[PDB]
């Protein structure tokens, strides 16, 4: 059940692009990408 | 370079979604692509409905 | 929580559609039993898609 | 008389139930106030995006 992390922050780097770095706060997006990562688990 | 629809290539699998307040992101595979892209669902509503569906009908809906 | 506006009575008639659809010699009567207690479980607490 | 043979439009998609590989809408129809519970196959092909939408709706936990 393993997928390669550079594949995850592809997706992730996706995911800022069509919502903008600029349309969230830092610690929304950090929250966010903690659960992004624990989601793949 | 492009990812996602931008590809122009055909939707091969869905493999995960990841939820974000109101967004919706499914995690999808092209056909004769490699690569793993995260897709908006607004981005495949149209042309996948029914992949899309039968990927939700797979998922375990379930409660509390 | 709009849900909880729904009528018992109603319900029912729904179980009485997945019924008349599946139908009822397609499944033994306590599979029925376990199915119809998770129909009414499933009106009352909120659900959440599990990623398998 | 129920379900899609009613021959009303679908006005909203309001619960759903999954039992194995069956899973039924629970919804209601245009001009009608009765709730009806229909197999998704039967209106997989004629309202996909009310369908996402509803599944949109849900909460997708990590768990």
């Amino acid at each position: 059940d393993k997928i390669r992390m550079s594949q995850k922050l592809s997706c992730w780097q996706h995911i800022l692009t069509t919502l903008g770095t600029s349309s969230k706060t830092e610690q929304e997006w950090n929250t966010f990408f903690k659960g992004f990562l624990e989601s793949w688990r | 370079k492009p990812f996602g629809v931008n590809r122009g290539l055909d939707l091969d699998k869905i493999l995960h979604c990841y939820q974000m307040n109101d967004d919706l992101f499914m995690f999808v595979t092209w056909k004769g692509c490699s690569s793993i892209d995260a897709v908006h669902i607004n981005d495949i509503k149209e042309a996948y409905p029914l992949q899309i569906i039968k990927y939700f009908e797979s998922l375990r809906i379930i409660v509390p």
